[PDB]
């Protein structure tokens, strides 16, 4: 009886709920590496004190960030997931 | 105390009755300063009714007696137009308004 | 003078160029008003032909792009904007309509993944609600009168979006042949304006397909062909404003992929649930026609009938595979189009399921293979730009994480429902648009209208994951800590708008429960507010913190310890206290707080018995702290100093017939026995549970022991014994409540317990 | 001390022929000292956080001694620096002020730096004033010329 | 990493653990020409700061507590059945430690950061001279141990 006969919209919630917790999120991809190894891997396409164009931008940029003023910073989910995705 | 200057070509016979709707194609024009709106700029006709208020009394009453396709230049007397107070930020305060009424539709 | 005159007179042209500037901080964030009043002046014609003219100057043709987007084009773009991460699909034919669409035409799983925003998309936002300018209307002759704010300025928005098209591929057309002399006297003059005009008419959503399909053509005419000359602005060198506005672009463009793909997400739901009720209604009935010849009835009993419906979902769904385990009361039917889904769908985000210059052929590779030729060259110096191009790059790499944080603001919505939906987010979308704007009297009325406009809506009744979700109880919470905290005493400026608030608040409190305890730890902290601030009468936040933990059983368990402590000293300090607003209102200077001491006594009230029960961590915590302190519950005058309560109540009664203190609802001896028959219901409620846990322990019998040594005997008797009024010359709160002696009888049986002599008397 | 100084140097009903009150040698060193001192403020306001705050306590006094004949230089660019590094006085602003910028506008010539401050006048730090902007767009435009 | 670390002072949030979770992510093995650059760069910026934070970040770690733990059986206990509401009342019964990851997280990063044998970190982290201002970790490392 509560199976059945049952408004549509709590079934589709339901089932949503079920497919996030399920076969999702289980590290089945292995994509960090490949990125990692295809950013650095393009030192100049067609190039002394030069930096370089990957893997420096994104440090110095975080570097600058924390070299700022005005107490302490929050929020900034993209150094959340770089920092994740490295590790 | 309102002046029209009625210019006769434009023929048109048909006075404006009470309670249907008409259109007008009038550009806003202010005493000794400059042209703040044109229905012309914006290629539409203004569409409003007659006995319904929404307007300026004064207009209504200097376009109330006019013919189909008849301009002029009606001079509305600012103690009853836009009062003292006026619009803030458009119309400045006891001005005169004055409108080149042109009639277009076909009824 | 001549606009087209830039050569001379460049004090002019600056002076010009700030005055567009200001027009255009006039008209920011709201202010229809003020966009009227620029209308009047920047007329629509004035606007298309400084818009068409291309000798105009760099500066101005900027000036004028950012004018016009800022009347005409800002406010419906902001509330679009504000709800581009919701996502809500109906019921209807055109949903069970669209899918993912694969290219089966010559192709299959290996093929495209087809042009993203080319229309068909269905989803609930409401309309941009335009109005015609017009300068002949005569203003109401009632001030404000709860006028609904104006509405902005419309313009022919097909003609703007052939005018916007043309004109980008006029400029196209121009960079292909690589002219010497730029529109605006520069590359960013040229591109730039016209780049954010598109990107906002885009976001928009008037275009169409064929307007679509063109723009993205003309993007990159190298991978988009599946439906030398005229190349795209992928291949041409350009500063970083025009990176700046591609990468919005492609964010824009990545996001309506995303919604359509939830959006099909959600059509293959729906049908999968109906095959999944059909199938269980076609099992129960093959059960029903045969249930003997079993061992395991009772067991299927329970499992199916004795559970609720989410653990019967997740049993009979994560159980299809786990690990090639099996092990499920399904058919092997669905279970093979569950997995070709999943594998159309991991095949449709940025897995090769295989392994884990060269044409992309999708958008996905396209962008990924962009941004590592953008990062290729000269070091960047905008970081600004490096910060989107890195969230732009890191976006196209992760499905996974952006449709785990796309799904819990996903819902469905019933068919024929949808006008109560417009409606309530039509309000959302006015609530947080005079959020974004400071506060004052014309718009906390428009507030109040909406949220009184709100309640009669017959959705907040049910569905509680639509506010669970979306955080609209966190714009509420913003908007009140706004007009509450931040100046100090300036808490006490724009009252009488907190009651709907605080009706809303308890109402969200008595949805669900995960709601609940999300509203209680942040009505933790507007209690805390409220206390450094001492508060405000009428709708007090205190009564809303009383009015939650009417039945939880499990906050009150888990809930901390501070938070009494602070309560404890604020109620000390309001006792301590000697009302300046009570002595200014007519009444006598004396040295304690009524009101707020009744209203923190009944919060005390409702955060001990939890379900009937007594915590007894809480009770004897509670009891601690209030003991702690001498100076508490009306040291001078409940015994503490020298005194008695049968002499303080006798002392309430002389005041409460023909009194004289005071001079004109609410006297003293009424607020007097208020709380002091809260303060024993408190202590009453607060008995360590019953006698079934006092017989093993000390602490329960320390506590009963300290409880009676507290009050004397012959007190609560007396109390009784005395007379009331006349049984039913008319009468109100202002003599004995009857009440009272329920509270008495409730002390009596739970803390002195029970005798012969006592209970006969 | 600074503003009582500034005060005390400007009792002169004129500050261009009054040096007879002082003497000599006064007459000639009165531009530059004056000029010369509001860049002081200027730089002392300019970059700190914590003292522009500390300085918007009384601005009736800025704005009444904004349009002194002499002092269009200097003066103004203070009360930029306290609108840009102190986004909290922003809320006593009546129509005294307003009108006074305005004849200062009008006054002082076509200058860019008044519309400047009258830009950052009406949007706050994320936060838009309905007050500021609908004074400004009925003064300083109630019309045309 | 170690401007990242110097910057949140006090606070135990998000920012912190990713910080140590990287730290030990690229120091794992002990890596010499990492410690020899942490040197070089701490020795050249001579910047205070980093070392209190760290203290003030480890002064306020989590310990076991007996009420902590009654409170917890408590809500076990349950007594009531809700809308599925025992997988949300507790984290996995992580309510008595909920630090337990990022102490052993931060302890880890300290023992990578000094496992050589240089005897060069040793000296700097007992008593540092480029600032003016003597932390003493070692000290603050034996009252949590006791």
């Amino acid at each position: 009886t509560p199976l059945y006969n049952l408004p549509t919209h709590r079934a589709c919630n339901m089932f949503l709920e079920s497919y996030k917790a399920a076969w999702i999120l289980t590290e089945d991809h292995s994509f960090e590496d490949r990125m990692i190894d295809d950013l650095s891997k393009a030192g100049e396409q067609e190039e002394e004190e030069k930096k370089p164009d990957p893997l420096h931008q994104l440090v110095l940029h975080f570097s600058r960030t924390a070299l700022t003023e005005k107490s302490k910073l929050d929020e900034d989910y993209l150094y959340m997931a770089y920092a994740d995705i490295m590790a | 105390g309102v002046e029209i200057e009625t210019i006769s070509p434009g023929d048109g016979r048909t006075f404006p009755k009470k309670g249907q709707t008409c259109v007008v194609h009038y550009t806003g024009m202010l005493q000794n300063g400059k042209k703040f709106d044109s229905s012309r700029d914006r290629n539409k006709p203004f569409k409003f009714r007659i006995g319904k208020q929404e307007v300026i009394k004064g207009f209504e009453e200097g376009a109330a007696q006019m013919s189909l396709g008849q301009r002029a230049k009606l001079t509305c007397t600012p103690d009853v137009a836009y009062g003292a107070t006026g619009h803030p930020g458009v119309i400045p305060p006891n001005a005169t308004l004055i409108f080149d009424v042109e009639l277009l539709n076909l009824e | 003078m001549d606009i087209l005159e830039l050569s001379e007179r460049l004090d002019l042209q600056r002076f010009h160029s700030h005055t567009l500037r200001l027009y255009r901080a006039v008209c920011a964030l709201g202010n229809n008003r003020v966009a009227h009043a620029l209308c009047s002046h920047v007329d629509q014609a004035q606007l298309l032909h400084a818009l068409e003219d291309a000798h105009l100057p760099g500066p101005l043709r900027a000036g004028y792009y950012d004018l016009l987007i800022s009347i005409h084009l800002e406010s419906a773009c902001r509330s679009r904007r504000s709800m581009l991460s919701e996502y809500i699909v109906p019921l209807t034919p055109e949903t069970r309509a669209i899918t993912l669409f694969p290219p089966g035409r010559k192709g299959g799983n290996a093929r495209r993944h087809g042009l993203p925003g080319v229309g068909v998309t269905t989803s609930l936002r409401p309309p941009h609600h335009f109005s015609p300018p017009c300068f002949v209307a005569a203003l109401p002759a009632a001030g404000v009168a709860e006028a609904p704010a104006r509405l902005s300025p419309a313009i022919p928005l097909e003609a703007l979006r052939d005018k916007a098209l043309r004109m980008l591929g006029e400029a196209v057309r121009d960079g292909g042949q690589h002219a010497r002399d730029p529109v605006g006297g520069s590359v960013e003059f040229q591109f730039v304006p016209v780049l954010k005009l598109v990107s906002t008419l885009l976001v928009m959503g008037i275009f169409g397909d064929e307007d679509v399909k063109q723009i993205l053509k003309m993007i990159e005419p190298e991978v988009f062909t599946e439906e030398d000359l005229e190349e795209g602005l992928l291949q041409m060198k350009l500063p970083e404003s025009v990176k700046l506005q591609m990468c919005n672009l492609l964010e824009y463009f990545c996001d309506q992929e995303l919604q359509h793909r939830v959006e099909s997400l959600a059509a293959f739901a729906e049908r999968y649930v109906d095959k999944l009720q059909a199938n269980q209604r076609s099992r129960y009935a093959l059960l029903m026609r045969a249930f003997t010849m079993s061992a395991a009835e009772t067991a299927r009993r329970t499992r199916e009938f004795r559970s609720p419906p989410q653990e019967q979902i997740n049993m009979l769904l994560h159980f299809k595979d786990e690990a090639d385990e099996e092990d499920c009361p399904l058919p092997e039917d669905i279970r093979q189009d569950l997995q070709d889904f999943h594998q159309d769908l991991l095949a449709h985000c940025g897995i090769q399921l295989e392994g884990e210059e060269k044409k992309p052929q999708s958008l996905q590779e396209l962008v990924s293979h962009m941004v590592v030729r953008w990062a290729q060259e000269d070091y960047v110096q905008s970081p600004e730009l490096v910060r989107a191009m890195f969230s732009l790059l890191h976006r196209q790499y992760d499905g996974l994480g952006e449709l785990l944080r796309a799904l819990p603001r996903a819902y469905t919505i019933s068919p024929s429902s949808v006008e109560d939906t417009m409606s309530l987010l039509e309000c959302l979308g006015q609530i947080r648009s005079l959020l974004i704007v400071q506060m004052g009297p014309q718009e906390e009325n428009l507030m109040i209208q909406s949220i009184g406009n709100i309640m009669n809506n017959k959705v907040f009744y049910q569905h509680p994951n639509l506010m669970r979700a979306l955080g609209m109880h966190e714009t509420v919470m913003e908007v009140m800590v706004n007009v509450l905290g931040g100046g100090e005493t300036k808490e006490i400026r724009f009252p009488k708008m907190v009651t709907s608030c605080c009706r809303f608040l308890c109402y969200f409190c008595r949805i669900s429960r995960q709601n609940q305890r999300s509203m209680f730890d942040h009505l933790s902290y507007l209690l805390e507010n409220s206390g450094i601030g001492l508060g405000m009468q009428g709708s007090t936040p205190l009564d809303v913190a009383a009015a939650s933990v009417i039945d939880n059983n499990e906050l009150a368990l888990a809930l901390q310890e501070q938070d009494l402590e602070k309560v404890v000293s604020y109620l000390a300090g309001c006792g301590l206290q000697s009302c300046p607003m009570l002595l200014a209102k007519g009444y006598p200077d004396i040295g304690w707080n009524p009101c707020g001491g009744e209203r923190y006594l009944d919060f005390l009230r409702f955060a001990v018995f939890v379900n009937g029960e007594s915590v007894e961590e809480n009770a004897n915590v509670v009891v601690r702290l209030l003991i702690r302190k001498p100076e508490c519950f009306g040291p001078a005058l409940r015994g503490e100093g020298g005194s008695g309560l049968l002499a303080a109540i006798e002392e309430a009664i002389r005041i409460s017939e023909d009194p004289a203190r005071d001079g004109p609802r609410v006297h003293l001896g009424h607020a007097i026995m208020s709380f002091y028959a809260a303060l024993i219901d408190l202590l009453g409620r607060c008995a360590p549970e019953m006698h079934l846990i006092q017989a093993g322990k000390g602490e329960a019998l320390r506590i009963r022991a300290i409880l009676r040594s507290l009050v004397p005997l012959d007190d609560l008797v007396g109390i009784i014994s005395l007379p009331l009024q006349i049984p039913t010359q008319p009468k109100m709160s202002a003599s004995f409540v009857p009440d009272h002696k329920a509270s008495m009888v409730l002390f009596l049986d739970r803390v002195y317990g029970i005798e012969n002599q006592d209970f006969l008397l | 001390l600074v503003l009582n100084c500034i005060d005390r140097l400007n009792v002169y009903t004129t500050a261009a022929h009054f040096a007879e009150y002082a003497g000599e040698e006064a007459a000639e060193s009165w531009k530059e000292i004056v000029n010369l001192l509001s860049e002081l403020l200027a730089s002392l306001i300019r970059g700190n956080r914590a003292n522009c705050a500390l300085f918007s306590t009384n601005l009736d006094w800025v704005v009444s001694k904004l349009d002194r004949l002499e002092a269009s230089s200097g003066i103004l660019e203070v009360l930029y620096c306290v609108l840009i590094e102190s986004p909290e006085v922003l809320n006593i602003i009546q129509e005294n002020h307003i009108k006074s910028i305005i004849s200062l506008l009008d006054k002082h010539g076509r200058n860019h730096k008044v519309l400047d401050v009258l830009c950052s006048l009406c949007v706050c730090n994320g936060v838009a004033v309905r007050s500021n902007q609908d004074l400004i767009t009925e003064n300083l435009l109630p019309g045309r010329e | 990493v170690l401007q990242m670390i110097s910057a949140c002072k006090g606070e135990t949030g998000a920012m912190v653990s990713s910080t140590l979770k990287l730290g030990i992510s690229i120091l794992n093995g002990g890596n010499a020409e990492v410690q020899q650059k942490m040197l070089d760069y701490l020795k050249d910026k001579k910047e205070v700061g980093f070392f209190q934070s760290i203290q003030a970040l480890m002064q306020t770690c989590s310990v076991l507590d007996l009420n902590a733990f009654e409170r917890q059986n408590k809500a076990e206990g349950l007594g009531m059945v809700n809308e599925d509401g025992t997988v949300i009342n507790r984290q996995n019964g992580e309510k008595v430690m909920a630090d337990d990851e990022f102490t052993q997280d931060l302890f880890r990063f300290l023992q990578l950061l000094c496992e050589g044998h240089n005897n060069d970190f040793q000296n700097y982290l007992r008593t540092q001279t480029g600032n003016t201002t003597t932390i003493n970790i070692i000290i603050c490392t034996v009252d949590y141990l006791l």
